[PDB]
């Protein structure tokens, strides 16, 4: 009901000239857990390309940070209303400041930090979460085992 | 009270130890930190048995009562089975 409520809104985001942050994968799952389809190339498509430029772009000036999220993206690029050079900048120490946050946590690159936080639109907790999560999982599977 | 990252052993009847923090509240119950962990790693709070502050925590202590402050506080997880 109060995920209904979200869809409309998540989905208002792409009425005709509708200057916002639409990102495909949102409305994608809105419509799933609203119980609809639509395919995915489709949304894509339909939306400009900007917030897949300023990922593309912060993924281009550091390889070394992963791939970046249409979270991400919208994130610094509402932060620099509509400024798109600016964007990027702000994009890339966004990510930056988060991927050693993460490796103070105990997870560099090398054990997972960049894909979940890319799976997760940059949200350190949720990575965390699914991190520790994929690690927790033997202990998970012992409480129904013997 | 705000947000603190918790250190937390996690432990069950045979296996190895594993750390994971947590973010918390000093004023949270424990029935809500387990009910947290349920809803994030699926432990029910019926098998999760913890000790904070070098004592057993019950359903309706507050982390505070167990002397929980600031980051890096520690506690400890132990998971019964089926």
């Amino acid at each position: 009901d109060k995920m209904r409520e979200e869809g409309l809104q998540l989905v208002s985001m792409i009425r005709e000239g509708e200057a916002a942050g639409a990102c495909p994968e949102e409305i994608f799952s809105a419509l799933q857990y609203s119980g609809t389809e639509v395919p995915l190339q489709w949304l894509r498509s339909e939306l400009p390309y900007v917030l897949e430029m300023v990922a593309e772009l912060a993924g281009q000036q550091d390889p070394g940070l992963g791939a970046f999220s249409c979270q991400e993206a919208r994130r610094a690029w509402l932060d620099r209303h509509g400024n798109l050079d600016e964007a990027v900048e702000e994009c890339v120490r966004t990510r930056r400041r988060k991927v050693q946050e993460l490796q103070s946590l105990g997870f560099g690159p090398e054990e997972g930090s960049l894909q979940a936080l890319f799976q997760h639109g940059g949200d350190v907790s949720r990575a965390l979460t699914e991190l520790q999560r994929q690690r927790l999982e033997p202990f998970r599977q012992r409480l129904w085992d013997s | 009270t705000q947000d603190i990252r918790l250190w937390v052993s996690v432990e069950d009847a045979q296996m190895h130890t594993v750390t994971i923090w947590l973010t918390v509240r000093p004023d949270m119950t424990v029935a809500s930190l387990k009910d947290m962990v349920f809803l994030d790693y699926g432990f029910p709070p019926v098998l999760q048995q913890w000790v904070i502050g070098q004592r057993l925590a019950r359903d309706q202590e507050t982390l505070h009562s167990h002397g929980v402050r600031q980051n890096g506080d520690s506690a400890y997880l132990y998971l019964l089975s089926a």
